[PDB]
């Protein structure tokens, strides 16, 4: 099933604070009005760059290159106490699933867990790192705008080629997006929150707003590109 | 041109965190054999030498 | 003058900006 | 805005280009950087003159 | 030691110094090297935000790691000097003007 994503998927490109200015950034974001493969499964998914993830019950994310013990692989399991991120040469099944005291799937990083609402997660894999972004905002994606604050950084080093999700056996559905490199224009507020993002490759008014570094344009002629 | 100069120097850096395991390796009751040494990896911790 | 007041109110490292004489 | 551009050099910070690097190449890199900055300043002065 | 194969996490112990206020030094806040005064900040940050900037792409506010407070940055007061003088045929005295 396919469903258009209106405007969501905006995360902080850095940890730099800004106050009521406009900051042109060129990083890897989620484009606006791009279709996402809204699943309804109750296999394996390709990884280009980015696992923009949103669901409204499921916990777990398989990451790796071959998914097997031939090279390093990543594992994330979230429960009520903490989060364990185990990286090793781990052997996985074709369709792993959970049970909650028994493990049927087959350095660690113990911190606070990642817990109607909508758990929006944006994943990145560049410069040998791994970055988790999240924002639990209560409510076909709903019409609105919100930021995605950063979280812990995991030094891995290897490249990620394929990924998979998990099913938590007590299900639900989750959106999957894909990021591509482009340029946004983000409007920081006075307090320092991202509240409005405008693209730079859309209908030409958006590109004019990108190339004039302003949100409001007057009548006239503008040469852009 | 007139420019007032700094009079001293400071530096700030975060806490020494996770308390890197080295006392259990450099001060141990028993040790491995000279042919079957056990490799120990220490990471995810700012070292203190 | 009121016209001067209206006109003035409507009109709104290492680099140094000098003040006019 | 032009003050913080690399100008094709190694970096754009004096305390990074004159400490991490070795002066046989650091002299050439800082020469390139100050040449670019002086070119930008000359462009600004010409614009102000016109 | 294993080098040039992975991100580096076993770093040496970098020491820390004491607090300072209202006297511009060559500070170094988690690798951010700069010169400027250290004043109490009236701004409000967010917990994921490290250091601030402005329109002119310059650092204005920084957060120390030892405290949850934030310290503003303002550069040391620079200014050109000028010499008020009459003719040297008239008098030898001069007056110094700071801009
Ligand atoms: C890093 O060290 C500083 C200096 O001790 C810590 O700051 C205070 O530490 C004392 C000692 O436990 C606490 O009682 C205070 O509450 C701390 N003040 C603040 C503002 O945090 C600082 O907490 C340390 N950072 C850590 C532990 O993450
Ligand atoms: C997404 O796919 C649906 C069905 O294939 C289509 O109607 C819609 O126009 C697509 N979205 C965009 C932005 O083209
Ligand atoms: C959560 O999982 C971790 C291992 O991933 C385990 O150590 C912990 O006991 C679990 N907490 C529970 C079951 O409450
Ligand atoms: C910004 O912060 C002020 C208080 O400092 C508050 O009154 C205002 O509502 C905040 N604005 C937003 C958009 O959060």
């Amino acid at each position: 099933s396919y469903t258009n994503s209106f405007t969501r998927g905006v995360y902080y490109p850095d940890k730099v604070f800004r106050s009521s200015v406009l900051h042109s950034t060129q990083d890897l974001f989620l484009p606006f009005f791009s279709n996402v493969t809204w699943f309804h499964a109750i296999p394996v998914l390709p990884f280009n760059d980015g696992v923009y993830f949103a669901s409204t019950i499921i916990r777990g994310w398989i990451f790796g290159t071959t998914l097997d013990s031939k090279t390093q692989s990543l594992l994330i399991v979230n429960n009520a106490t903490n989060v364990v991120i185990k990286v090793c040469e781990f052997q996985f099944c074709n369709d792993p699933f959970l049970d909650e005291s028994e493990f049927r799937v087959y350095f660690e990083y113990v911190s606070q867990p990642f817990l109607k609402n909508l758990r929006e997660f944006v994943f990145k894999n560049i410069d040998g790192y791994f970055k988790i972004y999240s924002k639990h905002t209560p409510i076909d994606l709903p019409q609105g705008f919100s930021a995605l604050e950063p979280l812990v950084d995991l030094p891995i080093g290897i490249n990620i080629t394929r990924f998979q999700t998990l099913l938590a056996l007590h299900a639900a559905a989750y959106y999957v997006g894909y990021l591509q490199p482009r340029t946004f224009l983000l409007k920081y507020n006075e307090n320092g929150t991202i509240t409005d993002a405008v693209d730079c490759a859309l209908d030409p008014l958006s590109e004019t707003k990108c190339t004039l570094k302003s949100f409001t344009v007057e009548k006239g002629i503008y040469q852009t590109s | 041109n007139f420019r007032v100069q700094p009079t001293e120097s400071i530096v700030r850096f975060p806490n020494i965190t996770n308390l890197c395991p080295f006392d259990e390796v450099f001060n141990a009751t028993r040790f491995a054999s000279v042919y079957a040494w056990n490799r120990k990896r220490i990471s995810n911790c700012v070292a203190d030498y | 003058s009121p016209i001067e007041d209206l006109l003035f109110n409507k009109v709104t490292n290492g680099l140094t900006v000098l003040p006019p004489l | 805005k032009q003050l913080s551009s690399k100008f094709g050099a190694i970096s754009s910070v004096l305390n990074d280009i004159l400490s991490r690097l070795d002066p046989p190449e650091a002299e050439v890199q800082i020469d390139r950087l100050i040449t670019g900055r002086l070119q930008s300043l000359q462009t600004y002065v010409t614009q102000q003159l016109i | 030691f294993e080098l040039l194969h992975a991100p580096a996490t076993v770093c040496g112990p970098k020491k820390s110094t004491n607090l300072v206020k209202n006297k511009c030094v060559n500070f170094n806040f988690n690798g951010l090297t700069g010169t400027g005064v250290l004043t109490e900040s009236n701004k409000k940050f967010l917990p994921f935000q490290q250091f601030g900037r402005d329109i002119a792409d310059t650092t204005d506010a920084v957060r120390d790691p030892q405290t949850l407070e934030i310290l503003d940055i303002t550069p040391c007061s620079f200014g050109g000097v000028s010499v008020i003088t009459p003719g040297t045929n008239t008098s030898n005295q001069v007056a110094v003007l700071y801009q």
